[PDB]
C-alpha cells in the first residue's frame, strides 16, 4: 500500500491440523519494508527432507 | 589556449597574505568546476576545495576548513588563492586545476604554485 | 517439525523487481534480487 | 583514504596492474575511478578517467580497469618515460567531500 | 553539481508512460514499448521504441 511493502507476524501454537481452529488473532507489523516495487504474484517453496 | 598559469616562488612569514592569479581561458569559465589542490613536499595530493565561478560556491575539506581562503573573479576569469595567516609548516605546492561535475575528476591541471613560507623572512 | 525455508516473488522473470523472504541461519534475507526460477529450491 | 602499494617495480616490456584498493564507499560502491600521472618534478597529468576512457595524448599502452572493490591500471611495454607516479582517486558520497585522493603508488623501472 | 558538458547521459527518465504510476512506486525494467501492436522480440518490431 502506497509503495511501502508490509509484513506481519503472529506465531501461535495449534494442536489441531485437520480443521483450522477458531479464535481471533491480530497480527503485528514486525517490519515495514520500503521495497518500492510492484507485486502481482507469489508462491511458497520449502526445502527437501 | 587552455592554460592555468601561476605566480613565482615566494619566501615570507606567517600571518600575511599571498595572492595568486590563475587565469582561465579556452573554456566557458562560468560553466566548469575550478578548484585548488595542495600537495605537501614529498607527500600525496590533498583536496582543498572547488569553486564555481557562477555563484562562488565553495565546498572545502574536513581537514582544511578555516585554514585557507579561496575565491574567484569572473570579471577577468581568474582564480584567486588567498591566505589570512600562513604557517611555518605551510611550505608546500598548491595547484589550481579545473574539474567537471559528474565523474568528479580534474580534466586539466594548472602549473602549480611553489611557495616557501617560514617564520624567518 | 519446521517449515524450513520460504520463497516469494512476483514472477522471478525480470519483468518486475523481485522479492524474497527466505529464513535461514538465524537471519532473514528480505533482498529483492532476481533469484533463480526453480520449482525445487531450498 | 584510498590505500595503495607504496612502491611497485616493473621491468621494461612487462605489464603490471597498479592496484587501486579502496573502501566500500570509494571504489566498491560502483563509483567511477580516475588516475593522474604525477610525473616527478612536475604536476600530475590525467592518464585514465572513467575506468575505460583515454584522453587526448594518452597512448593506448596506458589502460585502466576496475575489479570489484579495487581498480587496476594496466600499463604495457614499460619505457623510460613510464617512470612516473600515479594517484588513483574517486568520489566519496559518505564523507561529503567531492574529491578523495589515493595514498599513491611510486613506480620504478628495474 | 551536475554540469556535464555534452550531457550526463546517466540520468534517465521514462519517456513513454506505459500506464499510470501508483504514488511512491518505482519500476526498473527495460522493454520496447510497442505502438503498432506487433511482437517486438527485441527492438526489431515496428514502433518498438
Ligand atoms: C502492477 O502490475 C499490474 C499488472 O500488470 C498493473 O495493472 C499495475 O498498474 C502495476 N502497478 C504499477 C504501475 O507498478
Amino acid at each position: 500500500i502506497d509503495g511501502y511493502f508490509k509484513i506481519y507476524s503472529k506465531h501461535t501454537p495449534i494442536n489441531l491440523v485437520r480443521d483450522l481452529p477458531q479464535g481471533f488473532s491480530a497480527l503485528e507489523p514486525l517490519v515495514d519494508l520500503p521495497i518500492g516495487i510492484n507485486i502481482t504474484r507469489f508462491q511458497t517453496l520449502l526445502a527437501l527432507h | 589556449e587552455v592554460q592555468l598559469v601561476q605566480s613565482g616562488a615566494e619566501v615570507k612569514k606567517p600571518g600575511e597574505s599571498l595572492k595568486i592569479s590563475c587565469k582561465g581561458s579556452g573554456y566557458s569559465f562560468t560553466s566548469y568546476w575550478i578548484g585548488w589542490v595542495r600537495q605537501m613536499p614529498g607527500k600525496g595530493l590533498e583536496w582543498m576545495g572547488i569553486i564555481y565561478p557562477g555563484d562562488s560556491d565553495t565546498r572545502y575539506s574536513p581537514s582544511f576548513q578555516g585554514q585557507v581562503t579561496i575565491s574567484a573573479d569572473k570579471s577577468i576569469s581568474t582564480a584567486y588563492l588567498q591566505w589570512s595567516s600562513l604557517k611555518a609548516s605551510d611550505t608546500a605546492m598548491y595547484y589550481c586545476a579545473r574539474g567537471v561535475a559528474v565523474d568528479w575528476y580534474f580534466d586539466l591541471w594548472g602549473r602549480g604554485t611553489l611557495v616557501t613560507v617560514s617564520s624567518a623572512s | 517439525n519446521i517449515i524450513r525455508g520460504w520463497i516469494f516473488g512476483t514472477t522471478l522473470d525480470s519483468k518486475t523487481q523481485s522479492l524474497l523472504i527466505v529464513n535461514n541461519a538465524t537471519n532473514v534475507v528480505i533482498k529483492v534480487c532476481e533469484f533463480q526460477f526453480c520449482n525445487d529450491p531450498f | 583514504v584510498l590505500t595503495q602499494p607504496p612502491s611497485v617495480s616493473g621491468a621494461p616490456g612487462q605489464r603490471v596492474t597498479i592496484s587501486c584498493t579502496g573502501s566500500s564507499s570509494n571504489i566498491g560502491a560502483g563509483y567511477d575511478v580516475h588516475w593522474y600521472q604525477q610525473l616527478p618534478g612536475t604536476a600530475p597529468k590525467l592518464l585514465i578517467y572513467g575506468n575505460s576512457n583515454r584522453p587526448s595524448g594518452v597512448p593506448d599502452r596506458f589502460s585502466g580497469s576496475k575489479s570489484g572493490t579495487s581498480a587496476s591500471l594496466a600499463i604495457t611495454g614499460l619505457q623510460a618515460e613510464d617512470e612516473a607516479d600515479y594517484y588513483c582517486q574517486s568520489y566519496d558520497s559518505s564523507l561529503s567531500a567531492l574529491y578523495v585522493f589515493g595514498t599513491g603508488t611510486k613506480v620504478t623501472v628495474l | 553539481l551536475d554540469s556535464k558538458v555534452g550531457g550526463n547521459y546517466n540520468y534517465l527518465y521514462r519517456l513513454f508512460r506505459k500506464s499510470n504510476l501508483k504514488p511512491f512506486e518505482r519500476d526498473i525494467s527495460t522493454e520496447i514499448y510497442q505502438a503498432g501492436s506487433t511482437p517486438c522480440n527485441g527492438v526489431e518490431g515496428f514502433n518498438c521504441y
